């Protein structure tokens, strides 16, 4: 990325190929929620989600998607409605430096920021690692009903 | 053509003549156009840096 390139190569938050995407309209914002970064399902007011950062002992939903018509501020703000990929290919954003082995399985922790792999069982790693920024962004492979809630 | 870095090496002035290395090779046959190319930074995996004529 960066210099002696034309374009930059990608900008989290973004959709990377066109193949079987699901994006949710009907979502509730709780709190600023940045783009890219796992969220959570709160509850459902009359048919609504209401998402909110991803916290401890929450299993992710989807990732926050860019949308330059609603957000008008570079983020999503409180009580704002959002867009959320619950499947597809989407960038992320992680805290990473290398990239991890194909088709290995990512963990999530802090706000919704991948911290490392070699996990059990959720979404798996795409080819894909670019710079951005100080710092780097991977790519995701969303799948619906991936991660199941524990049972209490 | 060269990369973005053979620029800054070819503008010192000649120690004693009233040209730069890049212009007296500019004024050679009828006219040479030199240009300076960014992908010519990494032609192999690691990096070689190249020049073409």
């Amino acid at each position: 990325a960066y210099e002696n390139l034309m374009l930059r190569p990608a900008c989290p938050g973004n959709l990377s190929d066109t193949s079987t995407y699901n994006i949710d309209g009907a979502c509730v914002a709780q709190g600023d929620i940045e783009f890219g970064s796992a969220v959570q399902v709160v509850g459902i007011v009359d048919g609504v989600k209401v998402v909110t950062a991803l916290s401890d002992g929450g299993t992710p939903y989807g990732i926050a998607f860019r949308s330059q018509y609603e957000h008008l501020s570079g983020k999503i703000l409180d009580g704002e409605v959002c867009n959320v990929v619950s499947h597809g290919r989407v960038w992320a954003l992680t805290s990473l430096d290398e990239a991890p082995s194909l088709f290995s399985k990512l963990q999530f922790g802090s706000g919704g920021v991948v911290t490392g792999g070699s996990g059990y069982a959720g979404w798996t790693f795409a080819g894909g690692f670019v710079k951005h920024e100080d710092g780097y962004i991977i790519e995701v492979r969303v799948k619906q009903n991936a991660f199941i809630v524990p049972p209490p | 053509l060269i990369p973005p870095s053979m620029r800054k090496v070819l503008a010192i002035r000649m120690p004693e003549t009233t040209m730069s290395y890049l212009d007296y090779f500019k004024s050679q046959n009828s006219g040479i156009e030199i240009d300076s190319i960014a992908e010519l930074e990494d032609i192999d995996g690691a990096g070689t840096k190249g020049v073409l004529v």
